[PDB]
RNA sequence: GAAUCUCUUUGAAGUGUAGUAUCUGUUCUUUUCAGUGUAACAACUGAAAUGACCUAGGCUC
């Protein structure tokens, strides 16, 4: 029932834990440091975790942290689409514009069950501080994602470009964020996503 | 789980087959079913719930549903007792009940006293003695009055015993006028009868305590004995027997009243009436005054001799009792007995038909043995030689018993060479010719051989010839019988310096040690134990170092006696022969026992633990401790506890300087059960050393630092158990400063509940009272002595009760009492000269 | 007793007589049931001796004892030695459910 | 069961050893036990008895002993008052 | 020393005299709490055990690993308890009226007392 | 007993008495008053205001 995980003793002076909570004290029993509850067997531990008691103490601890100050069914063919970066310019500075093209009714003919099909591609700015390899980092990426196709990134060394100032007249349909509504276009009829 | 459904008694429950009065009404009967028909784990819980809530449920529904259950014929001794236990716990809980339900319960649990087994007799007494305090005198007296008038012999017999248990519980002084009511009642005949029997069971239950109360009862005997009713007259005579035997010679001054009519009853009514009368007078004989004993004994002995021919069983049983008691009389001479009583005794009462019935055979033997004291021993056994050679096997058995009990008391030193020869000859004959399976012959024969020993040598050889002759036989009964006889005869052979003969015995037994039958094999190993114990090891033939490796597989034979005698003998080689067996073989022994002590036997388990002392003396103590500590990690409680015992004994024989440091590391191990085994092993290793722990105390206190502080009530419990022995044996050494610490950690645990925790902590604090002295221990008790909390108070007054029990003068100077503290104070404490 | 709770004691002024225990119970201090360094022989009141009941084991109350019971050195210092007459009057739930369990 | 036995042993120990505070005991009941045991030891030891005899200055020592005995009962104060 | 709950003392004038008598040591205050005297959060972070350094000299620490055969000299062990460790005594112990409350941990006070010693 | 040939291999579970701890599930105030209870709580036991007015409150009716 332990699923082969090693829970170190409390006195062993902390490898990442699944839940950094259940420990074993100086004795052999298992304890929840937050809940301060003793548990005889790992089954009792799982009852504790699945119990509302522990959860309440987790929310209380999160409140203490603030005081101190669809995802499953996601289809994934991991297919790299074709981007068309191009140095743009208007007035009064310089901005970037990307032209991402998508399938020509080649494989999207088998999936049409209004499952987020109406949802257009989405962009987000990610810091390289977190990667599957975690080697080098220190720059941002303008990630672009669509359900079936594979994610795409574009490095942005410049601290700020095209970061405008009240372009439109403050209309509030947040969509996803100010970035997406502010500067993206989704030609859904031709399947072309423009971003600038 | 409701294990083992009862269809008829469950459909008798009805209730829920699928509203507070309906909820208690249902759950109550549901629990009752859990107890009667259910699962052990279930019924154990329903007991605790039923007792905790026993005050909540109305006794009307409790007894209303519960009581009629026991009226059925489909109950079993298991289940009926399962309900009986609830009866006891509930009656002792509520403590107050109305008279109709008192009557119901007394009628239900009343027949229990009559059941054949003292197991049921005991609890049947418990329900009644617990109910007596509940209902009281007046209620129970109002209960027995309508019942004693019943025409049913069975029920009258029942509430005779029940009324007796009540009389003992609430005292016979309060219930005595009732005894005078049914006693002296002129109305009913059965009321007279049972009114007399109640005196019987009162006398039996009180025993010697009947003395101070014997005045009122003898009134009933003297006045009610004169009744013209033969059964009444008989029962009175039995009451004189019981109250005389339980009386002991004191009561003569009171019995002198009823002394007279017994004789005029004897010389007249005769018959079974004279049987009961001579039982009474016979019981009077020991309490008679020496002159009066002289007269009345000589008066009775004539009637006895005349009545030797009584065809009836009861009268013969009585006669044997009267001779049994009259034997102790100094007036009648052993010359008189040998000239008249004894010859007319042995010829009449030793007839073969006598030996057929055991309950008579008892009184025959005990009577004969009481005769042996006054009679010459050589004369008694002289008359006892002919019954030994009779061809009837049970008659030979009784013939043995007489020799056993006689020779144990007197001994055979009175016998001449010739009849001494014929004695051992007869014993060998009956021993080798015995048909029946019984354990007496080798026991009593062994008793004779222990009585006379140096004289045995020329018989000692043929006796052993018969021994080997039976050691080869096709019946395991005769096998283990002869082996048991061997183990008994081994010490005697040493007196004849036959030692080579002991060697050939050791040979043959060692060669037969490979027998399949465990029951015989165990006895064989017992004979091995006696041989090796008696004779020097060097001259032992096999020799020992060849013996033991054949013993190492024996430990796995399971059963019981095999490991009993096996562990005994392995221990014998453990203390006697350290050098012979190789140390690795001793390690195999350690592993085998370490696996072996899972057995359920406390003798096997205890002796098994004891052998580790000898093995620790012979071999490496650390070597033993490795296996022991490695076995502490096992979940089984017997393994943990008795491995802790082994650690204790090893620490006793080796000394704690070796064992303790490794123990402390085994405590450093995080595992709970291991830490518990450590703390208990520390307790035992301390109780086995009185003067040693004094030097070791300081190294203990940092370990008890984490023990007493530990969250687990178990660790706090067993640590307190350490402080018990450690404090008792280290008290007065001067370590009080350490004891002060150890206590300072204990005081907060006083409020801890549970029975085990509370008694371990109480005993610990009492041990601290001896090491610290009351004064400081007092100071804590005082500053907590009263307090508002109603809880703190109840807790500390326990410790102060035990302190007041052990110490009083010791606490006298330490009472924090001043003239402003209390009004009167004591004017004499301030006096200074 | 120290372990089994429901066992009831006597606690009267002990007489000259010495209590007997069976070979099965041999070695136990009748209070604490300890096997170590026994000191003084138990003494029971006359009310616990009289007839056949005198032969019983003062500990297990059933078997007929040969051996004398001794108090340990821990009870002799705790004074429980002199407390009163040790005996077990009630057989106890353990022994009861044992006998009814087997038969 | 266990606590229930502790009640019976409470009755027995209270019977033998007289005053043992159980749970609720009045200060009059308990202080009486204090006085009784203190006087008990003062007269019990020939030592402390000899001591109180001289420090008090009585003509004889048994006067002090039987004084303590009498002083054990409460009414002895009023008894002295009536002399 | 007297506290608000002493008002309901059935014999308050007496209980004040006893509780305020010279050498009496007031009841440990973990009563009136229902936590069974140890719920302590600090109990979670207590060290399993530490050998007294004199016993740690015996080297059985290395011989047997308690953390997640072993034969040693009788003279060595005996001398550790007696020759080396006769005058040895635990460093902390406690005093006349020291009582251990739940939240207390002696170890930090041991390093404290030792530190008031070393550091000047 | 000795001699030869072929082939193969190696190099067990379990019980009962008492008692404890720990999960988890589940429960929860409309307001008062008085009693029990409590160290005080808690808890338990009984009843029930309806109407009007003023800026939590009322010597209110
Ligand atoms: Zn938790
Ligand atoms: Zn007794
Ligand atoms: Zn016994
Ligand atoms: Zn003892």
């Amino acid at each position: 029932l332990s699923k082969g995980e090693n829970v170190p003793y409390t006195f062993q002076d902390e490898q990442v834990r699944s839940n950094p909570y259940i420990y074993k004290n100086h004795s052999g029993k298992l304890v929840c440091k937050l809940c301060n509850t003793m548990h005889m067997s790992w089954s009792s531990v799982e009852r504790h975790l699945g119990g509302k008691k522990h959860g309440l103490n987790v929310l209380r601890r999160g409140i203490s942290i603030e005081k101190s100050s669809d995802f499953r069914q996601q289809q994934k063919i991991i297919e790299a689409k074709q981007s068309l970066k191009n140095n743009g310019t208007i007035p009064g500075s310089v901005g970037l514009a990307i032209q991402v093209n998508y399938s020509s009714e080649v494989k999207e003919n088998s999936v049409d069950s209004d499952d987020k099909a109406k949802v257009p591609p989405l962009i987000r700015i990610v810091s390289g501080l977190e990667l599957s390899d975690t080697k080098q980092k220190g720059k941002k990426f303008l990630v672009i994602a669509y359900e079936p196709f594979e994610n795409i990134a574009i490095e942005l060394p410049p601290n700020e470009i095209l970061f405008s100032e009240n372009n439109d007249m403050d209309n509030n349909n947040d969509g996803v964020d100010e970035l997406n509504k502010k500067c993206t276009f989704w030609d859904a009829i031709s399947k072309l996503y423009y971003v600038q | 789980d409701l294990m083992f459904f009862k269809p008829s008694d469950h459909k008798y429950f009805a209730d829920v087959i699928s509203n507070k009065d309906e909820k208690k009404e249902r759950t109550l009967s549901m629990l009752l079913l859990k107890i009667k028909n259910g699962n052990t784990a279930s019924r154990r819980t329903s007991m605790r719930i039923l007792t905790d809530k026993a005050v909540t449920f109305g006794p009307e529904m409790i007894f209303n549903r519960l009581l009629p259950i026991l009226l059925d014929r489909s109950l079993e001794d298991q289940e009926r007792h399962l309900m009986i236990k609830t009866i006891d716990r509930v009656l002792y809980q509520l403590g107050d009940l109305t008279k109709p339900y008192v009557h119901k319960i007394l009628v239900v649990a009343a027949p229990l006293l009559i059941d054949e087994d003292p197991m049921v007799r005991s609890t049947g007494q418990e329900i009644i003695t617990n109910l007596s305090t509940v209902a009281g005198l007046k209620t129970i007296l109002t209960v027995m009055r309508p019942d004693i008038e019943n025409e049913d012999e069975y029920v009258r017999n029942v509430t005779s015993r029940a009324a007796a248990v009540v009389a003992k519980a609430l005292g016979v002084n309060q219930l005595l006028p009732f005894i005078n009511a049914a006693c002296h009642s002129r109305k009913s005949w059965k009321a007279r009868h049972t009114g007399i029997k109640i005196v019987q069971q009162i006398g039996i239950l009180l025993g010697i305590g009947v003395l101070n109360h014997l005045t009122g009862l003898m009134s009933c005997i003297k006045d009610c004995l004169m009744d013209d009713h033969v059964p009444v007259r008989i029962v009175t005579a039995h009451t004189l027997s019981t109250l005389a035997e339980n009386s002991y010679p004191y009561g003569i001054e009171v019995f002198n009243v009823v002394l007279e009519p017994l004789w005029k009853g004897i010389r007249s009514h005769r018959g079974k009436v004279l049987s009961s009368f001579l039982k009474a007078v016979g019981s009077m004989i020991p309490l008679m005054d020496p002159e009066y004993a002289g007269y009345y004994t000589t008066e009775a002995m004539r009637i006895i001799r005349r009545e030797f021919d009584s065809p009836d069983d009861e009268m013969k049983k009585t006669i044997l009792l009267v001779l049994q008691k009259c034997s102790a009389v100094e007036s009648i001479t052993p010359k008189f007995l040998r000239e008249e009583i004894a010859p007319e005794f042995f010829q009449k009462f030793w007839v073969r038909r006598v030996a057929l019935d055991r309950p008579l055979n008892k009184v025959v033997t005990y009577t004969t043995v009481t005769l042996a004291k006054k009679l010459g021993c050589s004369y008694t056994i002289d008359k006892l030689l002919t019954p030994l050679r009779d061809e009837a096997e049970p008659f030979r058995t009784m013939a043995v018993h007489a020799v056993t009990r006689t020779v144990n008391l007197l001994g055979t030193a009175d016998l001449d060479e010739r009849l001494e020869t014929r004695l051992i000859d007869a014993l060998l004959i009956a021993f080798q010719e015995q048909t029946n399976s019984d354990s007496i012959i080798f026991k009593g024969f062994g008793a004779v051989t222990v009585s006379l020993d140096i004289r045995m040598k020329p018989f000692l050889a043929p006796i052993v010839s018969t021994i080997l002759n039976h050691l080869k036989h096709k019946t395991p009964l005769v096998r283990q019988h002869a082996a048991d006889l061997c183990a008994i005869l081994i010490p005697v052979i040493k007196n004849c310096h036959e030692f080579e003969m002991l060697n050939k015995l050791n040979i043959i037994l060692y060669e037969s040690l490979g027998e399949v039958y465990p029951e015989v094999l165990g006895s064989i190993i017992n004979a091995m134990y006696c041989i090796t114990s008696v004779m020097d090891l060097d001259k032992l033939q096999p020799p020992i170092n060849q013996i033991l490796p054949t013993l190492t597989p024996i430990l796995r034979n399971k059963h019981r006696k095999v490991e009993v005698n096996t562990i005994k003998f392995v221990g014998l080689i453990g203390k006697l022969a350290p050098t012979y067996a190789p140390p690795k073989e001793w390690m195999r022994i350690c592993f085998e026992l370490l696996e072996l002590l899972k057995s359920t036997n406390k003798e096997i388990r205890r002796s098994a633990n004891a052998t580790f002392g000898f093995i620790a003396e012979a071999i490496g103590p650390h070597d033993v401790l490795v296996a022991l500590l490695n076995n502490l990690k096992v979940q089984e409680r017997q393994l943990r506890v008795c491995t802790a015992v082994a650690i204790g004994i090893v620490a006793k024989v080796c000394g704690p300087y070796n064992v303790l440091p490794v123990i402390m590391n085994e405590y450093t191990t995080p595992e709970t059960n291991v830490q518990n085994g450590v703390l208990k092993a520390m307790s035992f290793m301390f109780e086995y050393i009185g003067n040693m722990s004094k030097d070791y105390i300081y190294f203990i206190t940092p370990l008890l630092e984490d023990a007493l502080t530990d969250r687990d009530l178990v660790h706090r419990q067993t640590a307190s158990n350490v402080i018990t022995h450690l404090a008792l044996n280290c008290s007065g050494t001067g370590h009080e400063d350490a004891f002060i610490h150890l206590m300072n950690l204990l005081i907060p645990n006083i409020f801890e509940t549970s029975p085990h925790a509370i008694m371990r902590i109480l005993e610990g604090l009492e041990a601290l009272s001896q090491a610290l002295g009351p004064g400081l221990f007092m100071n804590y008790i005082w500053a907590g002595l009263f307090h508002p909390a109603k809880n703190v108070r109840k807790a500390f007054w326990r410790v102060y009760n035990n302190m007041y029990v052990m110490y009083q003068d010791a606490m006298v100077p330490f009472y924090p009492v001043t003239p402003d503290n209390n009004e009167e104070y004591i004017e004499e404490l301030d006096l200074v000269l | 007793s120290r372990h089994q709770f429901d066992l009831i004691m006597c606690l009267k002024q002990p007489g000259v007589q010495t209590g007997l225990l069976c070979e099965k119970c041999d070695g136990k201090c009748p209070i604490c049931d300890s096997y170590v360094r026994p000191k003084r022989k138990v003494r029971v009141c006359e009310n616990c001796s009289f007839g056949k009941q005198a032969k019983n084991c003062i500990i297990c109350n059933l078997n007929v004892g040969v051996n004398d019971a001794f108090y340990c050195w821990e009870c002799c210092r705790l004074g429980k030695d002199k407390d009163g007459c040790p005996r077990i009057l009630n057989l106890g739930s353990n022994r009861l459910d044992r006998h009814f369990e087997k038969k | 069961a266990e606590k229930q036995r502790q009640l019976k042993l409470q009755k027995i120990y209270k019977q033998k050893y007289i005053g043992l505070g159980d749970e609720s005991t009045t200060r009059e009941q308990w202080q009486r036990n204090v006085r009784n045991d203190t006087l008990n030891t003062l007269q019990g030891h020939s030592a402390s008895l000899e001591y109180v005899s001289l420090s008090r200055g009585d003509l004889s020592i048994r006067d002090t002993r039987i004084h303590l005995l009498k002083s054990m009962s409460p009414g002895y104060k009023a008894y002295l008052r009536e002399e | 020393i007297i506290e608000w709950y002493d008002c309901d003392a059935r014999y308050p004038g007496l209980l004040a005299s006893i509780k305020c008598t010279k050498n009496v040591i007031p009841v440990p205050s973990h009563w009136q709490s229902k936590k069974e005297y140890l719920s302590g959060r600090s109990l979670l972070g207590k060290r399993p055990f530490e050998l007294p350094d004199i016993i740690k000299k015996t080297n059985i620490e290395q011989m047997r690993s308690t953390l997640p055969a072993l034969d040693l000299d009788y003279k060595k062990l005996h001398d550790v308890f007696f020759k080396i460790g006769a005058n040895w005594k635990p460093d902390h112990l406690l005093c006349f009226g020291d009582v251990y409350y739940e939240n207390r941990n002696l170890f930090e006070e041991t390093n404290w007392k030792r530190m008031v010693d070393h550091k000047r």
